RNA sequence: AAAUACCGGCACGAGACCGAUAGUCAACAAGUACCGUAAGGGAAAGUUGAAAAGAACUUUGAAGAGAGAGUUCAAGAGGGCGUGAAACCGUUAAGAGGUAAACGGGUGGGGUCCGCGCAGUCCGCCCGGAGGAUUCAACCCGGCGGCGCGGUCCGGCCGUGCCG
RNA sequence: CUAACACGUGCGCGAGUCGGGGGCUACGAAAGCCGCCGUGGCGCAAUGAAGGUGAAGGCCGGCGGCGCGCCGCCGGCCGAGGUGGGAUCCCGAGGCCUUCCAGUCCGCCGAGGGCGCACCACCGGCCCGUCUCGCCCGCCGCGCCGGGGAGGUGGAGCACGAG
RNA sequence: GAGAAAGAGAGUGGCGCGGACGCUACGCCGCGACGAGUAGGAGGGCCGCUGCGGUGAGCCUUGAAGCCUAGGGCGCGGGCCC
RNA sequence: UGAAAGCGGGGCCUCACGAUCCUUCUGACCUUUUGGGUUUUAAGCAGGAGGUGUCAGAAAAGUUACCACAGGGAUAACUGGC
């Protein structure tokens, strides 16, 4: 909407909100990012540091889907089965743990973050963190791997 | 309820009329007939209206029911008052007063309903 | 309700639906301001006006 | 220019809302007759016909 | 003359919501009236609390709705929100709680619900207690939002941890001249 | 082959577009008139009225052009003619005039129109004087409506309430 | 005017969110609908050039290992920081008179004391890189193998979402 | 409206049928202090133009748009109504 | 080094010096070299150096009286001013 936009209070006002010492001039300071190491290097370095030169390997022809492993962590763990699972796992005296499949929900690596419910669990992923094996052992259950 | 349907009446109805820095509404309930809270009829539950007659001469009353609040043709009743000027004001006293009906608009439309009259009586 | 669900039934005829629910329940706030349970807990109202 | 941004898309969940509110306003008679068609001889305004 | 500055002249608060809902207007209409003639100055805080943004009035999930009502002495206390009392799904166990927010998730619903509590709002809640007498007033992360990690003292700057604003995150984008010892200099 | 592209062509439809200095250069005898040796450059220009009923006839002048008459609702629509603004100009009326004119504040004088001014407001309650009514209050019958809530009447329906 | 970005605001949903591409059924080239059309985008995880790794712990019992009174491994228990400031609230020594005394209930005020939101400051803790010190553990392959700790230090991190 | 934290609090024992205005709560009212301004920033316009969806049982050949005016007027003003 | 307390990570103190890209050297039984492995090679990571003296760092000769453009009284050639 113009009608709510600046130009509408700026009719009369001779230099339109851009002033009569500093022109509006066209391009002053040169297109686009230009200057990076001349004239706006105080910005690029008070503002995008690092923006200059080469790091690391070049690696040519790089493919997204080889290095696919997503990730999730044990306390999100149990959003991945539905309630009924896991209250049965509680009141099964039998001790049978519940079987979770993670690839099927489609995260392929576990990561242990959070704090993880007192009952046993069959946890099969991909990979596995340290940590998230060993809180796996720590409620007592099972780290299940498949390729 | 009343306090929605108010916010959303009371700048978006077609009874409001703006101009010359006034503020109305031609609802036909209205007593007053000004845009405001307590005058406007379509809103409430309990609702008092003053109109002149079909006839030339007598001033009808319009009672809002309780019960049929989603039934309009059964919602307002009418009545005919075709009497001196003194008496047409004491019955629409006592409707307002001692029924306990609305009684803000107790004053607005024993007003309107003189102004009715007066013009009722012929011109000079 | 089929189609847009209900209070506690959900939408049949989409697929997730369900009402929004409100902001406020009980809407006639002239009812609220005149209710027992508030005006006990209010200060006297103070309504003299006091010009220069 | 042609590629002026003539379209806008909603939100699905705000387009229903949208709908519950208009269809939910249409059930108030202060709501119709302030929006203007004359109703007042109308036995009930949330108005059902017969099937036929 | 005067001998003062008019900078500061104008208070620069809020006194009605930006918003135009009607509910909400009705709410602050209830509000004005209880912050005005009571002498709680909980319906004050409520009032100016109905005012603010979406980002002055941040959701407050369940898990640390729980975890602030599980502190000594808050029992059987409602407990109130001005946001949105969303879900926390990285938490098993719920216990009752009396919640009052201006729009709680269908999901937190459930899960409130399932646990036995009940979820007034603010109309209720003046009805209820119109002093405010025993709550518990909450709020949500308001530097909860990942644009105050843009803010602050400025990158390329000793002892400034700020995210700068990279289009893309990678080894090419901002790693290489002000970021290492090797290349440059290091902040 | 298909899904794909289409500011050219044939035939269509539509528009939160432009409305004759806009929209194509072009609403019209427009890539026309015109300019340039040439390649090429390239306009301006819509509207009488419902219907021509387009002013018969008389009279001055050689004629353009008038004065009458007539058409029409209207010539205050008369063949580039709807509306007909501004700059500029003619004439009439009023007023003024030696520091160019013009301007701000303040009044004064003269105009021009308006107040439909030009014996000046009404409105309640009380008192008195003359009147005229099919006249009030209370009762009876019928209809309609509202609610100390019938402490607790009978019957329904609903719960974004619960249980069996 | 189109596109990208940034922030502030209003709206819907909310650890999710969005059909924009496709499809199904005059105004309408609209509108509705999909959900085994969430492919996909952004977000929910960071760090490293990279191989990669990838976000609390504490307590008890047993077994100069002895000249880990400090645990290698198991059984049980508590469990997801602290300090200061902190809007709100919670408790209540006493008291708010009608003729005076005893004397209950409701409301209110209040000395003093708490549980402390968001946020700020500081101290801790955890993940990734790097450096130093040092000892212990694992087995299908006892190896130029793998895991671990303590102490600094580099990170656009975590530390009960906020998109 | 009252110089003094708090109840015009409940309980137990010795005729005449009357009472102005209000409150578009985005409304109305009450006090206090203040008002310069270029470059610039912001707010409010019941200032104005053109078109679109609603609406005014709007207006209009018993004369709309436009144009003129020594007429009556309103608004600080943009402008507007006769 | 001094017996030791200690002193010393250049010059008693105030100056004596240089980013990205690129090259060269040094370092670790280091990473990658792309379907697997071995070996060269290259790419990396960390630390110096090769230098930008216009010293926060373009790679750079004149002439125009045949001259042109955008500007400047921010600025000379006249008067006038102090
Ligand atoms: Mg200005
Ligand atoms: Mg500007
Ligand atoms: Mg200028
Ligand atoms: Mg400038
Ligand atoms: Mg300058
Ligand atoms: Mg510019
Ligand atoms: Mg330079
Ligand atoms: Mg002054
Ligand atoms: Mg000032
Ligand atoms: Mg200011
Ligand atoms: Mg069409
Ligand atoms: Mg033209
Ligand atoms: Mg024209
Ligand atoms: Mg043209
Ligand atoms: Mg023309
Ligand atoms: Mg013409
Ligand atoms: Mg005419
Ligand atoms: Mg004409
Ligand atoms: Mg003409
Ligand atoms: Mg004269
Ligand atoms: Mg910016
Ligand atoms: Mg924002
Ligand atoms: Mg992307
Ligand atoms: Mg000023
Ligand atoms: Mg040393
Ligand atoms: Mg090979
Ligand atoms: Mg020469
Ligand atoms: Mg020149
Ligand atoms: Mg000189």
């Amino acid at each position: 909407p113009s009608r709510l936009r600046k130009t509408r209070k700026l009719r009369g006002h001779v230099s339109h909100g851009h002033g009569r010492i500093g022109k509006h001039r066209k391009h002053p300071g040169g297109r686009g990012n230009a200057g990076g190491m001349h004239h706006h290097r105080i910005n690029f370095d008070k503002y995008h540091p690092g923006y200059f030169g080469k790091v690391g390997m070049r690696h040519y022809h790089l493919k997204r889907n080889q290095s696919f492993c997503p990730t999730v962590n044990l306390d999100k763990l149990w959003t991945l089965v539905s309630e009924q699972t896991r209250v049965n796992a509680a009141k099964n005296k039998t001790g049978a743990a519940p079987i979770i499949d993670v690839v099927r929900s489609g995260y392929y690596k576990v990561l242990g973050k959070g704090k993880l419910p007192k009952q046993p669990v069959i946890v099969k992923a991909k990979f596995f963190s340290r940590r998230a094996e060993e809180k796996i052992k720590g409620v007592g259950g099972a780290c299940v791997l498949v390729a | 309820s009343a306090h929605l349907q108010w916010m959303v009446v009371r700048n978006c109805s077609s009874f409001l009329i703006k101009r010359n820095k006034q503020t109305y509404s031609t609802e036909p309930n209205n007593l007053k007939a000004r845009n405001s809270f307590r005058y406007n009829g379509l809103i409430h539950r309990k609702t008092v209206g003053v109109e002149p007659a079909a006839d030339g001469k007598g001033v009808v009353v319009v009672m809002k029911r309780r019960s049929g609040q989603r039934k309009p043709a059964t919602s307002y009743v009418r009545t005919t008052i075709n009497k001196n000027a003194r008496a047409t004001l004491s019955s629409i006293r006592h409707m307002i007063r001692k029924n306990k009906y609305h009684p803000d608009l107790r004053m607005a439309a024993i007003r309107r309903a003189s102004a009715i009259l007066r013009s009722q009586k012929p011109v000079m | 309700d089929d189609l847009y669900g209900t209070w506690r039934k959900a939408a049949s005829l989409k697929s997730n639906y369900n009402l929004p629910m409100h902001k406020m329940l009980n809407t006639d706030l002239s009812r609220i301001l005149k209710s027992p349970e508030i005006q006990r807990a209010l200060r006297a109202p103070r309504k003299k006006i006091h010009r220069r | 220019k042609t590629w002026r941004r003539w379209h806008r898309r909603v939100n699905t969940t705000q387009k229903r809302y949208a709908i519950c509110s208009a269809l939910a306003a249409s059930a108030l008679p202060a709501l119709v007759m302030s929006k203007g068609h004359r109703i007042e001889e109308v036995p009930e305004l949330p108005l059902v016909v017969e099937d036929k | 003359g005067v001998d003062i500055r008019h900078n500061k002249d104008r208070k620069v608060r809020r006194k009605e919501p930006k918003s135009q809902d009607i509910y909400l207007r009705l709410l602050v209409k209830l509000y004005r009236f209880l912050a005005r003639r009571t002498n709680s100055t909980f319906n004050q805080v409520v009032l100016k609390r109905l005012f603010m943004s979406r980002t002055n009035r941040p959701p407050l999930s369940l898990s640390r709705m729980i975890r602030k009502m599980k502190l000594p002495g808050r029992e059987n206390k409602t407990a109130v929100v001005v946001g949105t009392v969303t879900d926390d799904v990285r938490v098993q166990e719920v216990p009752k709680l009396k919640v009052c927010a201006l729009r709680v998730t269908s999901r937190a619903r459930s899960r409130i619900l399932k646990a036995g509590g009940k979820i007034l709002t603010f109309d209720q809640l003046a009805l209820d207690s119109p002093k405010g007498r025993g709550t518990v007033l909450l709020s949500g992360p308001r530097k909860g939002r990942e644009v105050y990690r843009h803010f602050g003292k400025a990158p390329g700057t000793p002892h400034s941890h700020t995210k700068p604003y990279v289009r893309s995150k990678g080894r090419k984008f901002e790693r290489a001249r002000g970021r290492r010892a090797s290349r440059g200099y290091k902040n």
